């Protein structure tokens, strides 16, 4: 694609979501992280919801 | 008028109306009016 | 359309970024029981007229008037619900998935007056006046 | 519903029975969006070729503006075929 | 009676509705002052 | 052009139901706030 792009692009989709989301979720502990996870659950992005559910459930648990 | 679509469009090609009536006709596009009926009701009296 | 689905078949406003055609505010206190003036169309429940597509705007009044019937008697004592649930998704040159709105509206109408006419029965209660 | 400001006042604002019947003739439905315009009505500005580059350039900018009110102006672009039956009253009104 | 007096009264009753619309026009602009 | 001599019945109850309702109610939208 140029060099190495397709299987580094797959990681980029796993990683760029966190590099924004955890950077919005800095510092918040207990239920305050859960109120950030409310604002991120109400996100407009539908694929990023399911793609980050692995971590979003380990906030809720 | 006092709007970008009420005032600039009213004097583009040849232009010229009453300004308050032109603002009312520009506001009538947002009032979900049928384009022919209001002009026919204006033209049947004017 | 998934947000529309929640509002059409349940009394739930999902509200994504407030870009969906319906949203709820807390105007309920202005005219809580009676419609002293209107509340459930532009005010407590409000429709953003331009946030609807074309193929749904043709009955967006019925969309705005479906969910209310599921979420005004939920406060009053019957579980007003639609067990019908037809998923809404786009298709080439089709809007049958919006044709499902009429059935859901009439079902919400059916369960609402299936309360109102016989529990707090208007056909017998109203006679009093 | 609100016909006071934009139907009753707009009927009263005309300089010229159909005094109350003009609002019933122009009885708009607020639940509609049915514009009768087409792409053939874009050549209505070509008759006023006083400066046709700055008569044809405005429409793309008005479409690029985020208002959806540019659609019903197909008949309003042609306007009245009578000789200055709306435009010339402003010169009398300015005096 | 000549089949225009009755319809002239009908048009007068349309003018009554127009007068009520004018009273509505004054009412909805007086709403803004004290209330 | 020609008149069918029945629509005036519907028109009379239409103007009655509009005008007498609106006439008494609009003025006493004052009373709701003035009283």
């Amino acid at each position: 694609l140029r060099r190495l792009l397709v299987w580094t692009y797959d990681p980029k989709i796993r990683l760029k979501t966190l590099a924004a989301l955890v950077d919005h979720c800095q510092g918040r502990k207990g239920g305050e992280l859960a109120s950030a996870v409310h604002a991120y659950t109400k996100t407009g992005d539908p694929y990023m919801r399911s793609l980050v559910q692995h971590i979003l459930s380990l906030v809720s648990h | 008028t006092e709007e970008m679509e009420l005032y600039e469009l009213a004097q583009a090609a040849g232009g010229g109306i009453d300004p308050d009536v032109f603002k009312i006709l520009v506001d009538l596009l947002k009032l979900n009016v049928a384009p022919l009926a209001v002009f026919q009701m204006l033209k049947s009296m004017c | 359309f998934e947000v529309l689905e929640k509002w059409i078949y349940r009394g739930i406003i999902h509200d994504p970024y407030s870009e969906f055609m319906v949203e709820e505010h807390e105007l309920r206190k202005e005219r809580i029981q009676e419609d002293y003036n209107d509340k459930y169309w532009d005010q407590r429940y409000t429709i953003v007229q331009q946030q609807i597509p074309s193929f749904l705007q043709k009955m967006a009044d019925k969309i705005l008037s479906t969910g209310k019937y599921l979420n005004v008697v939920r406060e009053c004592g019957h579980d007003v619900t639609c067990p019908v649930a037809k998923e809404i998704i786009y298709t080439l040159k089709e809007r049958a998935y919006v044709e499902q709105i009429e059935k859901a509206f009439n079902y919400a109408s059916k369960v609402l007056l299936d309360f109102l006419m016989e529990e707090k029965e208007l056909v017998a209660h109203l006679r009093s006046i | 519903r609100i016909h006071h400001d934009v139907n009753e006042l707009l009927s009263l604002l005309r300089v010229h029975a159909e005094v109350y019947i003009d609002l019933l003739q122009k009885n708009r439905t607020p639940y509609v969006t049915t514009t009768v315009s087409a792409h053939s009505a874009k050549v209505k500005i070509a008759e006023f070729s006083r400066t046709p580059e700055d008569f044809l350039k405005k429409y793309d900018e008005l479409k690029s503006k985020n208002t959806r009110n540019l659609d019903p102006l197909v008949y309003l672009l042609s306007k009245l075929t009578e000789d200055k039956e709306t435009l010339q009253y402003l010169q009398q009104n300015a005096k | 009676r000549n089949m225009k007096d009755f319809e002239n009264q009908i048009t007068e009753l349309k003018k009554e509705n127009f007068n009520l619309k004018l009273r509505i026009y004054f009412l909805e602009e007086r709403m803004q002052q004290e209330f």
